[PDB]
RNA sequence: UUGGAUAAGGUGCCUAAAUAUUCGCUCAUGAGAUCCCAUAAAAGGUGUUGGUUCAUAUGAACUAGCCCUGAAAAUGGAUGGCGCUAAAGCGGA
RNA sequence: UUGUUUUCACUUUCUCCCCGCACUAAUGUGGGGAAAACUGGCUUUAUUUCUUCAAUUAUUUUUUUUGCUGAGGA
């Protein structure tokens, strides 16, 4: 079967300046500029510059395709949210016998492990562009990375967890590591 | 400038077959801006005229022609079949010949 | 099919289609040229390219492998190997029409200013439905040990760079000619003037 | 007039009876409606259902008339709705469905190459039942609604079918899909 | 009602798909016996067929037609809910829309080409030497220039 | 022997003739490509396309088309080859 | 089991009104309600080079451009 017309509608806020013009599209705001491509599925899109609300349409479509109008949108959603409050990810980091040590240097990258389960080693990892390893005022073993990109800290957050799996152990007994506990925004 | 054309261009293609089969009574002609079956039955009586070049002399010249006819199209594409008075040689399965228009309608 | 020599740019076209129509023009005789080599499309997703080449290096002659089939990984020789899968090549015949192509990657001095054409009934964008996949022969040459894809791009930049200064001074002179052809053509004998206005000249 | 798009199917309207006995000398008449090629298939059609549903072989049988049902709106569109029976390759089975078109034979074309894309049904193994005109507001698929709204618009986006004159194979400017 | 600022700014946005579909397209065809000519869409059957009618100015009938035949114009003429072939008439000769065409780039290089192929051999000659007298005037203005 | 018009099969190149027209289906990190004929099953799939019933436009059951898993051998190889996905694949006209 | 006989649905318009007051993919739109017969349909003329007079079959008469062949010698 095919579809004549579907449609979805988006609504811009206060604070953000917005382009689009062949699927390509960047936004701008208090906390830097995003650009991201959509050239490879069949839309044209529409955007109000004097009201809000680009919109998303798609002529003869199938069940297949239809199903990637959402998925523009909460993806345009998302990175307005980027621009005008930074995307928080906070991480705990929990030990039975031996405590982790955690050290950030260059600018707020580059976090450094010491001491998992005792083995006199060292790991690193190192943000994507645009993130900031920092770690909490408040409680003892907080770690936040955080910054105006849903994919670059998610997948930073993701990297910092598969740092320090555990290896030939029963891991449902040996549960240290460094874990994703809260998402929310600054 | 000089030396007028009065013809139209064409390339000899090869003999009237199947796969594995020659039958070499008739050939192939290709025509420069044809490409109908509509238009190529335009040029079915013309007189055709394929002229090489020898390296001895014969009768005080170096030239010589074998003269044929336009007989029926090919099919679809604006080709033709020509029959000549002798079989081409097929030697010359990519050389030049000359689609003339003398009997003129 | 009528002409000493065509130039063809290959930045666009589908493998075999082009292959194809390539073929039975060399076959009537017509000498091509083919450039841009690197450029040319293929219809599958690129790691299922990678994997039918893999398929083609691990086939060699058991006994001694300087014999057998010779594996070719430059752009412009896989087109050249495709095309010669298409020809009667043992014979004489069908020798002598696959001399009359010459293939290049990039686009090298004699033809870099000649005119080039294209294929419409083998280009990607009339053939190939827009939610399939598929590869760039360049990279895919550069994963089975090419090591020259940087070079051909850098090159490029340069080449574009004079053609674009070249395209310029065109247009300048083409608007100075317009307007001294709209001034003759108040200093004609007005039959004339009527006469090429009437057709469109 | 243009032979090109014409398809080979239309309908007839075909009566008989069995030939009078001593026993029976004013015998049932019967009549039906079929959709073929020629009228000589339409009358094979007619003995073999003749056959099957009634005691009437063609060989004790008389017909009677051969007719060719013709459309009397054939440039207004209507909307069809199709019973079914075919056999597939572990069963039978039968259907409804629904077409839009300007006439019946139009619509049982369009039935016939829907059968064989969709499931791979020969003409041999399906009898058709009723075809008949529905009313708009009685209509149950979902790809018939679509074109019955108010004020039905859509861009055009098929690529250019030209001439095979026109379609010279060697071109000078690679050309655009386009065309806005 | 809207101000002009909502006015104008309807008149702004370009759509990237303008020549849609409707009773009212121009729609040259490009394939077939009817090639070459101009037509009107009455009617749609089906998301791939339409019905097509050029009114008795052209030389085409009320007939069915694939869609992937037609190349959608510039013009549409507003007409009405179900029209036939005699309102038609009456309107595109009211509404002056074929010869409006005609004015177009795309109809001007039909009917110069239409001129050209009709052209006899003196007519040809003609051409050819208007063409050679106005090069002399070409370069002798440009000798002057430098 | 000279012409003409076919059968069985074919019309992207090899290879003479349609990159013909007009409808549907299919994406395969081991696709598929027709008598003899040159192998594949039980059992499964929340892949996608149609259809049949029972329940206030959402649930459930069932059914059958293409695709996928089941699916392991010895020199390097075979829809005849190239290759082909707006088919040059499968079912029709 | 057939021929009548009744009931209610079937038309959209670039027209009007109310509600959402710009909400639409649309140089418009979603819901509710009216008007008209422009459009569509049907009658009586008197008409067919403004225009149409089709398609298939039966039965008859021509026509443009061209390929190949010339047995015999009463
Ligand atoms: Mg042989
Ligand atoms: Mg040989
Ligand atoms: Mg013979
Ligand atoms: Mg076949
Ligand atoms: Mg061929
Ligand atoms: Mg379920
Ligand atoms: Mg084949
Ligand atoms: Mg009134």
């Amino acid at each position: 079967m095919k579809t004549i017309v579907s449609t979805q509608k988006v609504l811009i806020p206060e604070g953000v300046k917005v382009a689009i013009n062949a699927r390509k599209v960047t936004v701008s705001g208090k906390y830097g500029t995003l650009r991201r491509s959509f050239r490879h599925l069949p839309i044209d899109i529409r955007l109000n510059k004097l009201k809000k609300y680009i919109k998303v349409v798609m002529w003869f479509g199938v069940p297949d395709s239809l199903a990637c109008i959402r998925t523009v949108c909460t993806h345009l959603k998302n990175m307005f949210t980027g621009v005008t409050k930074k995307f928080l990810y906070k991480m705990r980091l929990v030990h039975a016998h031996f405590p982790i040590n955690s050290n950030i240097v260059d600018n707020n990258t580059r976090i450094e492990i010491r001491n998992y389960l005792g083995e006199k080693s060292v790991r690193f990892v190192k943000a994507l562009p645009g993130v900031v390893i920092e770690k909490s005022p408040n409680v003892k073993d907080e770690i936040y990375v955080s910054g105006a990109d849903i994919e670059n800290v998610s997948l930073t957050a993701a990297l910092i967890h598969q740092s320090v799996l555990c290896r030939n152990k029963d891991i449902r007994k040996f549960l240290d590591g460094i874990y994703v506990s809260e998402v929310t925004t600054v | 400038l000089q030396a007028v054309r009065l013809y139209e261009k064409g390339v000899i293609l090869g003999y009237k077959r199947s796969q594995r089969n020659q039958d070499p009574n008739f050939t192939l002609i290709s025509i420069k801006n044809v490409n109908t079956k509509k238009h190529a039955q335009f040029y079915v009586g013309k007189r055709v005229a394929y002229v090489y070049r020898t390296t001895k002399h014969h009768d005080g010249v170096k030239i010589k022609c074998i003269w044929g006819k336009v007989c029926r199209t090919h099919g679809n594409s604006g080709v033709i079949r020509a029959k000549f008075k002798t079989h081409i040689p097929p030697k010359a399965f990519g050389d030049r010949v000359r689609i003339l228009m003398y009997p003129s309608n | 099919m009528y002409k000493k020599e065509y130039v063809i740019d290959c930045k666009g076209h589908l493998l075999g289609r082009l292959a194809s129509l390539i073929a039975k023009e060399l076959l009537n005789g017509q000498r091509i040229v083919a450039v841009r080599c690197e450029d040319i499309n293929i219809s599958g997703s690129l790691y299922r390219n990678k994997l039918k080449y893999q398929e083609f290096l691990r086939l060699r002659t058991n006994t001694n492998p300087k014999k057998g089939p010779l594996h070719l990984r430059e752009p412009s020789k896989i087109l050249w190997r495709c095309v010669r899968g298409m020809l009667p090549h043992k014979t004489y015949k069908g020798q002598l029409a696959l001399k009359k192509l010459k293939v290049c990657v990039g686009m090298p001095y004699p033809y870099d200013k000649k005119k080039k054409y294209v294929l419409p009934s083998a280009l990607r964008a009339f053939r190939l439905k827009k939610h399939r996949r598929y590869c760039r022969l360049g990279t895919l040459s550069s994963r089975v040990g090419w090591n020259y894809d940087t070079l051909v791009k850098k090159n490029e930049v340069l080449r574009k760079q004079v053609s674009k200064a070249y395209y310029k001074k065109k247009v300048n002179n083409l608007n100075e000619k317009k307007e001294i052809k709209t001034e003759a053509l108040n200093l004609i004998n007005p039959e004339q003037r009527q006469v090429l206005e009437n057709f469109g000249y | 007039i243009d032979n090109s798009l014409n398809t080979n199917i239309h309908q007839y309207h075909i009566v008989g009876r069995a030939i009078p006995t001593a026993k029976d000398k004013n015998p049932n008449v019967y009549r039906m409606c079929i959709f073929a090629k020629n009228d000589t298939n339409a009358k094979s059609r007619f003995w073999y259902f003749m056959k099957k549903i009634n005691k009437l072989k063609k060989s004790n049988g008389e017909l009677l008339a051969c007719e060719q049902i013709k459309e009397r709106f054939p440039l207004r569109v209507k909307n069809y709705g199709v019973l079914l029976r075919y056999d597939s390759r572990t069963g039978t089975h039968n259907m409804y469905k629904e077409f839009r078109d300007t006439t019946k034979e139009g619509a049982i074309a369009q039935l016939y190459s829907e059968m064989a894309g969709r499931h791979r049904a020969r003409a041999s193994s399906i009898n058709i039942i009723r075809i008949s005109e529905i009313s708009s507001s009685l209509v149950r698929r979902p790809h018939i609604k679509q074109l019955l709204k108010r004020r039905l618009r859509f861009p055009a986006l098929h690529l250019p079918t030209l001439q095979k004159e026109y379609r010279k194979k060697f071109a000078s400017k690679r050309p655009s899909t386009y065309r806005m | 009602e809207l101000t002009e600022e909502e006015k104008l700014y309807i008149s702004k946005k370009n759509l990237l798909f303008k020549r849609f579909v409707e009773p009212g397209r121009l729609c040259l065809i490009e394939y077939g016996p009817y090639a070459g000519k101009l037509c009107f869409i009455v009617d749609i059957v089906t998301i791939t067929r339409v019905i097509v009618d050029g009114a008795f100015i052209t030389g085409v009938p009320r007939m069915v037609i694939p869609l992937k035949r037609l190349k959608l114009l510039k013009e549409r003429i507003k007409i009405n809910k179900n029209c036939k072939s005699g309102f038609l008439r009456k309107t595109v000769n009211s509404t002056k829309v074929l010869e409006e065409f005609n004015n177009s780039k795309l109809g001007k290089k039909m009917i110069i080409k239409k001129k050209r192929d009709e052209a006899t051999d003196f007519e040809r000659f003609q051409v050819y030497f208007a063409k050679r007298e106005l090069k002399k005037k070409m370069t002798t203005i440009k000798n002057k220039k430098n």
